[PDB]
């Protein structure tokens, strides 16, 4: 199924950069494992290198603006043609959940 | 076959430098990577640094910035320039050359040369 | 003939890469059929930028996987060094993964070795730690997440040197305690080793992939 193929993966962000063009399979795109690709124009960028976990995302805003709530962060198995540790496919998320509190008391 | 012959080992103090050389001969056109490995007392032989025909290199984290691998194609020699030497660099160092897979994938080895760093 | 019609697109120059895809200019010729006797010329661009595919894989350098677990602390001349002031040795390894199509080998040690003292199953005097900070809410995405904190019966490590010279020549290698000891505390809340309290997390947001 055709893919958008790119020459760079930003890594500090999951952003494809340097469009080479569409109309090419991911296999052909990833013959150079330094490349990256998007299945759709406004979608997730995956690098062509072998999979590994990305860095944890920032914690999302606390689930309530006042009193105790909870907040999530996540990381993604990014790459192609393999598995991240845990025997899991590229694209999979792992999540962490923590207690949080913006305001202590609710007006 | 490719034959490798290293030289340059010796005794140096911490912070000193030494340069190893390795002259290659034989079917050198079949080689994709040349490398230095070392075997420290009590340890398995490990790759220290390697350089491809196109010029890309990799270094062990423990020697990065201190050691520099290079080739003189006009002399068919490979060099390891070691600076800022530390006692933990003491080891027998071996020249290595690896063929492209399309030529058979063989590894070839020099005989080894001893580098001792001591105060 | 009079009619103009483009021939097939084709590269202007060889693909400027030795593996994978690259970009190249491509061109086409007004010769399918050639205009003749004043008939119209082919309309459109004679050139475009386009992907070219060498179909050859690029080298892929190896990379180390993660270190495995340390092997048991042992000394080659002795059956058991546990619970004694005797350094032994211990190791762990890792593997170079993914190298292909003449990529580089992994540089550095495949095995890591260190000195160690064994406290595996050693009785040691224990004392109860203060509460740890609350942990993560678990399961992060499953029903009813809860978080935990603990007090632990913490062993008093024996007061051995942290570094030892194994050889008459100078050289102080670190020595690290290894193994699970058996710390001794009087019970707290009915427990000898771990006391744990749990609390629900509140207003848990759903795990939705931003994608
Ligand atoms: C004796 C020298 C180190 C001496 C040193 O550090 N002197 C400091 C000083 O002079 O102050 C060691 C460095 C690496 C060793 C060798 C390497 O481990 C490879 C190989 C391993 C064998 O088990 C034993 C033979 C030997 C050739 C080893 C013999 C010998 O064990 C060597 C050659
Ligand atoms: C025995 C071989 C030479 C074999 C050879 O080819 N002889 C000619 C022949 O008869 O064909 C030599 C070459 C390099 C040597 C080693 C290297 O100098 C490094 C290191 C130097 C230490 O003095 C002694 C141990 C040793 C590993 C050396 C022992 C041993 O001295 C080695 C391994
Ligand atoms: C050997 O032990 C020393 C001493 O603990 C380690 O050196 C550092 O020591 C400081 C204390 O002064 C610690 O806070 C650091 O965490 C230690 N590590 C580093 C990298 O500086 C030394 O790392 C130990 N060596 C090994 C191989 O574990
Ligand atoms: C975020 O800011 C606070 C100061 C409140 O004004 C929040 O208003 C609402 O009040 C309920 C409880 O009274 C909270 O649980 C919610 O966060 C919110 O619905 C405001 O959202
Ligand atoms: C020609 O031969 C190929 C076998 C590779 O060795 C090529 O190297 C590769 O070139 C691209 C950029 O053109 C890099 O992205 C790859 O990482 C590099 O290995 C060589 O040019
Ligand atoms: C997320 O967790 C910690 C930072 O909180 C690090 O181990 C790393 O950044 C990981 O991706
Ligand atoms: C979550 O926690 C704080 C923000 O609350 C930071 O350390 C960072 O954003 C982390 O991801
Ligand atoms: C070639 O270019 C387009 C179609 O590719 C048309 O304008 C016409 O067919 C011309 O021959
Ligand atoms: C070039 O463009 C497409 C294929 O790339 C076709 O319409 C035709 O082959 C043209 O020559
Ligand atoms: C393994 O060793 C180090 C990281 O521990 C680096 O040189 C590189 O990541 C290699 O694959
Ligand atoms: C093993 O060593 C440390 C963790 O003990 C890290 O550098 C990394 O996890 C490596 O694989
Ligand atoms: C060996 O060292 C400690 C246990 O002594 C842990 O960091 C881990 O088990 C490692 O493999
Ligand atoms: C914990 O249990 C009590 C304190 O509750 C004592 O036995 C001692 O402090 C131990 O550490
Ligand atoms: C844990 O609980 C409280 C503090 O949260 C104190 O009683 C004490 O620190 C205990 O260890
Ligand atoms: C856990 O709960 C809050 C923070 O989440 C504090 O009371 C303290 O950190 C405790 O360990």
């Amino acid at each position: 199924d055709p893919v958008l193929c790119f020459t760079q993966y930003e890594e500090s962000s999951g952003k494809c950069k340097g469009l080479l063009g569409g109309g090419v399979s991911v296999e052909d795109c990833c013959l150079n494992t330094a490349f990256a690709y998007q299945k759709r124009s406004g979608g997730l960028c995956q690098p062509c290198r072998s999979p590994r976990w990305s860095l944890w995302s920032t914690w999302a805003p606390c689930s309530v603006t006042c009193s105790e709530g909870s907040q999530l962060r996540y990381r993604r198995c990014v790459g192609w043609n393999g598995q991240c540790s845990g025997k899991v496919a590229p694209g999979t998320l792992e999540w962490q959940l923590q207690a949080c509190e913006d305001q202590q008391a609710c007006p | 076959e490719v034959q490798l012959l290293e030289s340059g080992g010796g005794l140096v103090q911490p912070g000193g430098s030494l340069r190893l050389s390795c002259a290659a001969s034989g079917r050198i056109s079949s080689i994709i990577h040349m490398a230095w490995f070392r075997q420290a007392p009590g340890k398995e032989r490990e790759l220290v640094s390697e350089i491809s025909r196109v010029g890309t290199t990799v270094y062990a984290d423990s020697v990065k910035g201190r050691f520099t691998i290079s080739r003189d194609n006009s002399k068919n020699t490979l060099y390891l320039q070691m600076n800022s030497l530390k006692p933990e660099d003491t080891a027998v160092y071996y020249c290595n050359a690896l063929q492209y897979e399309k030529h058979g994938g063989a590894d070839y080895w020099g005989q080894g040369t001893l580098v001792t760093v001591s105060s | 003939g009079v009619a103009g019609g483009w021939g097939p697109w084709g590269p202007v120059s060889p693909c400027p890469v030795t593996c994978g895809l690259g970009q190249t200019m491509e061109q086409r010729t007004c010769n399918h059929p050639v205009p003749q006797h004043g008939g119209p010329f082919c309309a459109g661009d004679a050139t475009r930028t386009h992907i070219c595919n060498t179909a050859v894989p690029c080298p892929v350098d190896g990379e180390w996987d993660s270190w495995g677990e340390w092997s048991p602390c042992i000394r080659r001349n002795m059956k058991s060094i546990s619970c004694q002031e005797i350094p032994g040795q211990q190791s762990r390894g890792r593997t170079c993964r993914g190298r292909k199509f003449d990529g580089h080998r992994c540089a550095g040690q495949q095995q890591d070795i260190r000195h160690c003292y064994s406290i595996q199953h050693c009785p040691l005097k224990g004392s109860w730690s203060e509460w740890s900070t609350w942990g993560l809410c678990m399961p992060p995405c499953g029903p009813n997440p809860t978080r935990a904190r603990q007090r632990l019966c913490t062993p008093l490590l024996p007061k051995y040197p942290p570094t030892v010279s194994m050889v008459e020549g100078q050289g102080e290698k670190n020595v690290t305690f290894w193994g699970r000891p058996l710390p001794r505390c009087e019970e707290l809340q009915g427990q000898k080793l771990v006391v744990e309290e749990k609390r629900p997390c509140l207003h848990v947001p759903a795990c939705k992939d931003p994608e």
